[PDB]
């Protein structure tokens, strides 16, 4: 489901706020979301991703 | 053959006429069995019968009403009777709030078709607002419409004598906790109507022209058409009890009928009651106060200005030496009362005062011992003044008592 | 740009009074409307005196209970009473005279209630603006009146008020019938004692409202008529007409007067408009004093203004010129396929006097028949029983017979029929209407009509 | 003309078909002349919709800093607790018995609020429906809104607009629609046929029959009733497509078009506007009335009046 | 990006049920970094706007719905939290009292019948 992906990136995140190439890390799980469980998925859920999503692109490479 | 949909507002009906006669005789037992309360376990089952039987008659008409067309093919005074009940039904609490909306919303469209196709009459609009209005239904067409169709006074120069009396009486026992927004729309449909009691007011039973007038009063309503109603009560004032005379003082005041000759024939009714009430010995004092205003030394009459200054006093002295008798419910009586003696200059018995001051010590113990609730720090310096002008023999106690009140300042200003 | 909510509520107040008593430019009607579609008060933080100020003016300029900016205002009137003071109580008065809702009732009631507690602590500008505001509305408060009118009385004594003052609470008292002598004669005292303070144009108004309250004094009124004589050298077309109004409603015939306005009115027949045309013919009808040469001069220059005539402009000539007898066949014509198209403003008086006026004069037009008789149906439900009658008279005397028509005219006759049957002055005009429907179209009014009464 | 009071020198009066122009509310007001000439729609638009029976508009027509104003008027109009000022002047509204329902709609609106009265002479749409009536005059006939309830919503079965213009002797009309919000096929979007129109020459179907309480699959699942096999075969051909509106997108319709509106099942609300336009050579067929309380005509009288105001005149 | 498209869209239908402390959080993160587009998406925000109005307030504190309220009037849509009603026999105490005059004089809306209660 959604909500133990979305707590495994927010432990991932808030390891990497307390470094190197470890935002592949917990990148590889926001492309690992299919549609189905988008569909399902509660809003919680939803607010930790776009939290993390966020986060992440402070500082990525190249796109978003 | 013109097609015609009048009826008369007060004839052929419906089944609604037979729902209607059992609503009545279900609230008729109920007030049978308040009738055997004047035990209680006994009426209470039948009571909750009633409530059953009202309720079940109240689901099968709305769902008949709801489910074929019968508002369309009902007369006038079936609507009439169901707004009736619809509305007492609900003030004593018997109905659930969603069947007295859905019952109020349908009675209310029919009402706006039928006002549409123009049957209505001068009675119906009268009868249905004072209906709507007390029972605070908010429909905002009908309501404005209601409003327009007041505005026609011709049309209601032909209200019968009952009718009037039940409007009036409807209107005015409901007065004491009205919504605001439901107070202009009294008025107007208090005055709509003026003229017919204005031409009836030969007619009048006795207690039903003191009635009128307070109906009248409390709505701040003093039209000069009913003028003659109470010219009426100074020339019948022989018939009242004293309460109803001091009530009669108050009203005459606020009609600006209120002369010297009425007063002077008024205080002996307030005199001849065995014991006294406050309500009169302040109609007393303040009628007495306000007729030793109306007569003028600077004036065209200079000649008997004095010996009409003592005539008013004996009277006053005649009613203050009875004031023993009376309880006193607040302060603020007592200060009218002594204003009124001071600024006149009435010799008032010693007895009459202790029973006053210790009254007010009594009174005005609770308030500063219990440290709060009032009594405004003003009224406590005029109380204090007044004893000090009088002595402190009436109340050796009372002194020291509001000097300790003061110096705590358990008193705040009027303006706090 | 954009500016904060106080700026907007100044230029806002500025553009009403612009567009009140300068000149009706509409591109400032419709900029001030732009503006005002698309500002919200909730987000700042103001006084009463600016959300006071919005909502008056955006309700003068045509915004019903509905829009978001008389919501956001009427709330906040609704929730802050204690800030409203006497300064800002004929404001929101004034503002909510239109508005019909619940909560505009409610904040009325609450300003009325406040106002009747705070009566000795006025003064001037307080106490005329107070009850202009008030007479706006149409509140039935006979003890805020009264405690209004005693303090008006006291501050009469020392002589503060102007000419404006004077006609402000004359035109406020009047229109509100409040029928008190005293009053009036502490204001009337008041004005005479101002010399060469009354200029005409502050007298005329005066004299208007005087005439209006209906006090039954004959003193005063001579007076009046003296006052005037001096001035009738000075006044346009509007003001004769409204002389002639309110000297119509005085009801005494004084006979110079009546000449010398007459002499001057003739000289000032090119300025009438169709209006001034309607308000003295209706005057003359009024009063009842047949004047012919100046009628023909006012037909003759009504009909070269037919096309200004308004609802109410045809109702009053046409009424006035079938009392009068003074008949013009191309004026009548004219005015008849006028009234074609203006079918739909008449109110529930002037469809009825129209009608029957056409009616009595044997003028039937078919397009003002067919037009005029359409109409009858939507307007039914509010007219009195005489009206009705006189109106069946006059639909008999059209000769339609169609029963969509003639339905609701009927049940609203059977509405009223105690009052329908029981007015002798008409006695004789249903025989006309039953003699040409017959028993075969309304038996119970039948019935009724044959029984005694 | 009568003395107006001074403090009632700037209102408006009961109708507002009266004012016979736009109120300076949403768009400022119309443009010159001249200017009209860049409202116009590229000709590849117009025979997409010659072809499939509908077309949408390649930008939106409306800014959100007026489509929210736009629905707090809509949302306005369906109080149950202070009814909307200006009611008796519709034609028709759900709310006449004071219950109301899942479904929200009236008619002829534009008469009774602001800024909806300017959204008939919007320059973006009239120019477009008047391209699509052979470049000639336009007239508003009657406007009206659907404002559907909560995740209970309701659905409109499959539909042809001139079936309920009979009174109308030739077939020369437009519909524009309006999405005030965004809409999805869960939501309520629209789907309908894209060749219903060009079917038995231009003949009208037997009317849908319909139940109140079945699932919406059922009223979507009803069109095999009307068709025949010839139809049957192009349907196969034709299937029926959804489109997705975005806020302020506009679909413009043909009054031959089988057409359908699926049920609400998000959680809250969803509103749209439905404007039915005139060309010129119109005229009525029966004596009376086309809408209630509206001018009477003659049996070959043609249609115009005040309450079918012109909107735009090429030249 | 694919999933965040389809997240995107699913805010916008309206179909995804939000709790005031999601939108108070998505609020802040838009507030603060917004490194995606968030404050410059009208219809996104419409959504989150009319989560945000239907949901229950009881379970913040003033000063998070202050904080959304001013996120949202900053883009361009007003916006008022809910008033509070008086506590009721049980729930009173001197600490709610304090409680709901403190939300009164906070969010800058005030009355005075609930002040005199």
């Amino acid at each position: 489901t959604a909500l133990d992906v979305a707590m495994r990136v927010n432990k991932l995140k808030r390891l990497h706020q307390t470094k190197k190439q470890v935002e592949l890390d917990a990148w590889r799980d926001l492309n690992n979301l299919t549609e189905a469980q988008i569909n399902s998925a509660e809003g919680k859920a939803v607010s930790l991703l776009l939290n993390s999503w966020a986060y992440f692109a402070k500082y990525w490479e190249k796109g978003a | 053959p013109l097609p015609v949909s009048y009826s008369p507002g007060s004839v052929t009906s419906t089944a609604i006429t037979a729902h209607c006669d059992v609503l009545s005789e279900c609230v008729a037992k109920a007030d049978e069995l308040a009738v055997q309360l004047k035990t209680q376990e006994g009426m209470e089952e039948f009571v909750e019968e009633l409530k059953t039987s009202a309720t079940n008659e109240m689901t099968a008409l709305v769902k008949q009403m709801q489910t074929t067309p019968l508002l369309q093919r009902a007369g006038m005074h079936e609507l009439r009777r169901t707004l009736y009940y619809t509305t007492s039904l609900k003030e004593r609490d018997w109905l659930e709030e969603k069947q007295y909306t859905a019952a109020m919303r349908m009675l209310t469209v029919e009402v706006l078709r039928r006002d549409g196709d123009g049957v209505l009459s001068a009675d119906d609009v009268l009868y249905v607002t004072t209906h709507v209005v007390t029972a605070n239904f908010y429909n905002r067409h009908l309501w404005n419409r209601m409003e327009k169709s007041l505005l026609k006074f011709s049309n209601y120069e032909n209200i019968d004598m009952s009718s009037v009396k039940a409007f009036s009486t409807r209107l005015f026992k409901t007065r004491r906790g009205c919504a605001k927004e439901t107070l202009d729309i009294r008025r107007k449909v208090l005055l709509a109507m003026s003229r017919r009691v204005g031409v009836l007011a030969n007619d009048f039973d006795l207690p039903s022209l003191l009635g009128v007038l307070q109906c009248y009063t409390v709505h701040d309503l003093t039209p000069f058409h009913l003028e003659p109603l109470a010219i009426r009560a100074t020339n019948h004032v022989g018939d009242f009890t004293p309460h109803e005379c001091a009530t009669l003082a108050h009203v005459l005041r606020k009609w600006r009928t209120m002369r010297l000759e009425v007063c002077e024939r008024l205080v002996e009714r307030i005199c001849t009651s065995d014991q006294l009430t406050h309500h009169m010995a302040n109609a007393a004092m303040i009628a007495i106060r306000t007729c030793f205003n109306q007569v003028s030394d600077g004036g065209r009459n200079a000649m008997n200005a004095e010996p009409t200054r003592q005539k008013l006093r004996a009277m006053g002295e005649q009613i203050g030496c009875r004031l023993d008798e009376v309880e006193y419910p607040a302060l603020p009586v007592i200060l009218s009362i002594l204003d009124v003696v001071v600024t006149l200059k009435i010799y008032v018995p010693k007895k009459c005062l202790q029973v006053i001051f210790s009254q007010a010590n009594d009174m005005v113990a609770i308030v500063m011992e219990q440290k709060d609730d009032p009594i405004t720090a003003e009224e406590g310096r005029q109380l204090q003044a007044l004893l000090s002008h009088y002595g402190n023999d009436l109340a050796p106690e009372l002194s020291q008592r509001m000097k300790e009140a003061f110096r705590e300042g358990v008193l705040p200003d009027e303006a706090s | 740009s954009h500016l904060s909510a106080r700026n907007i509520a100044t230029e806002a107040l500025q553009m009403k009074k612009l567009h009140q008593e300068r000149g009706g430019n509409p591109m400032l009607a419709q900029q001030a409307r732009r503006v005002l579609f698309a500002t919200s008060i909730a987000g700042q933080n103001l006084d009463a005196r600016s959300v006071a100020l919005l909502l008056n003016t955006a309700v003068y300029f045509g915004m019903e209970s509905d829009a978001k900016l008389v919501r956001e205002c009427i709330d906040y009137c609704l929730k802050n009473d204690k800030l409203i003071t006497v300064d800002v109580l004929p404001i929101v008065v004034t503002a909510c005279a239109t508005l019909k809702s619940r909560d505009a009732r409610e904040v009325i009631e609450m300003q009325a209630q406040k106002a009747a507690r705070n009566a000795k602590f006025l003064d001037a500008k307080d106490v005329t603006n107070i009850i202009s505001a008030f007479s706006k509305t149409g509140i039935n408060h006979e003890k805020l009146f009264a405690f209004l009118s005693r303090r008006v009385q006291t501050l009469a004594r020392v002589g503060e008020f102007e000419a404006a003052h004077l006609v402000i609470l004359a035109n406020a008292f009047s229109r509100l019938r409040y029928r008190d002598k005293f009053l009036f004669g502490a204001i009337a005292r008041r004005a005479m004692s101002l010399r060469e303070r009354v200029t005409v144009n502050e007298l005329v108004p005066l004299i208007v409202a005087f005439s209006k309250i209906g006090l039954k004094d004959p003193k005063l009124s001579k007076r009046f008529a003296t006052k005037a004589m001096e001035y009738v050298d000075q006044m346009n077309a509007e003001q004769v007409a409204s002389m002639f109004m309110a000297f119509a409603y005085f009801g005494i015939r004084y006979d110079q007067l009546f000449g010398v306005l007459t002499n001057r009115a003739v000289e000032l027949i090119d300025e009438f408009n169709a209006q001034y045309i309607s308000t003295t013919l209706n005057a003359f009808q009024r009063i009842g004093i047949n004047n012919p040469e100046l009628f023909d001069n006012l037909a003759e220059r009504a009909l070269a203004v037919v096309q200004d005539h308004d609802a109410r402009d045809i109702s009053k000539t046409v009424t006035a010129l079938a009392h009068f007898g003074l008949k013009d066949e191309e004026l009548f014509k004219r005015l008849a396929s006028h009234a074609a198209s203006i079918a739909d403003q008449f109110d529930a008086m002037g469809l009825v006097n129209t009608a029957h006026a056409f009616a009595r004069t044997n003028f039937l037009q078919q397009d003002m028949a067919v037009a005029l008789s359409e109409r009858s149906v939507y307007v039914c439900r509010l007219l009195d029983a005489g009206e009705t009658r006189r109106l069946l008279w006059a639909l008999a005397k059209f000769q339609v017979r169609d029963p969509k028509i003639l339905t609701p005219v009927f049940n609203r006759c059977l509405a009223l029929h105690y009052d329908f049957f029981a007015d002798p002055t008409g006695s004789e005009e249903i025989e006309e209407i039953f003699d040409f429907y017959g028993p075969n179209f309304c038996p119970p009014l039948y019935q009724l009509y044959i029984s005694r009464g | 003309k009568s003395y107006v009071l001074k403090f009632l020198r700037g209102q408006l009066p009961e109708d507002l078909k009266d004012v016979n122009g736009a109120l300076g509310c949403l768009y400022g007001t119309l443009p010159d002349v001249d200017e009209f000439g860049q409202f116009v729609i590229s000709p590849d638009v117009v025979n997409s919709f010659h072809q499939f029976g509908y077309v949408k508009m390649p930008i939106p027509v409306l800014d959100h800093q007026q489509i929210d104003k736009l629905a707090d008027e809509v949302n306005e109009l369906a109080n149950n607790v202070e009814h909307h000022p200006k009611t008796e002047r519709l034609y028709a509204t759900s709310l006449a018995d004071l219950t109301g329902g899942p479904l929200f709609f009236c008619q002829g609106q534009w008469r009774a609020a602001w800024g909806m009265h300017d959204l008939i002479y919007l320059p973006t749409i009239t120019v477009a429906a008047s391209q699509i009536l052979n470049n000639s005059l336009v007239r508003l006939w009657y406007d009206e809104v659907f404002m559907k309830a909560a995740r209970t919503g309701p659905c409109v079965p499959w539909q042809q607009n001139y079936a309920r213009w009979q009174h109308t002797k030739p077939v020369n009309h437009v519909t524009v629609m309006i999405a005030l919000d965004t809409m999805n096929k869960d939501r309520g979007a629209p789907c309908l046929v894209p060749g219903s129109h060009r079917w038995r020459e231009g003949g009208l179907l037997p009317p849908v029959s319909y139940d109140p309480t079945k699932d919406e699959a059922h009223q979507l699942n009803t069109i095999w009733e009307i068709i025949n096999e010839e139809e049957g075969e192009m349907l196969m051909d034709t299937p029926p497509v959804t489109v997705d509106l975005r806020r302020g997108e506009a679909l413009l319709i043909h009054p031959l078009t089988l057409f359908a509106t699926h049920g609400n099942r998000s959680l809250d609300a969803v509103r749209c506007c439905f404007i039915h336009y005139m060309g010129e050579k119109t005229y009525a067929v029966q004596n009376g009335p086309l809408l209630p309380h509206t001018t009477k005509f003659q049996a070959d009288a043609m249609i115009q009046g005040p309450f079918y105001p012109v909107v735009f005149d090429p030249a | 990006p694919s999933a965040l498209h389809l997240i995107f869209e699913r805010c916008k239908l309206n179909l995804v049920e939000f709790t005031a402390q999601d939108v108070y959080q998505i609020c802040t993160t838009a507030y603060n970094m917004d490194t995606l587009g968030m404050l410059q998406d009208p219809d996104f925000m419409r959504g989150l706007h009319d989560a945000f109005r239907r949901s229950d307030q009881t379970v913040i504190s003033p000063f998070q719905a202050n904080l959304i309220a001013d996120t949202f009037r900053k883009v361009g849509i007003n916006s008022m939290p809910k008033e509070v009603s008086v506590p009721e026999e049980d729930a009173i105490s001197p600490e709610s009292l304090i409680l709901v005059l403190r939300n009164m004089n906070i969010t800058k809306q005030r009355d005075e019948r609930k002040i005199n209660e």
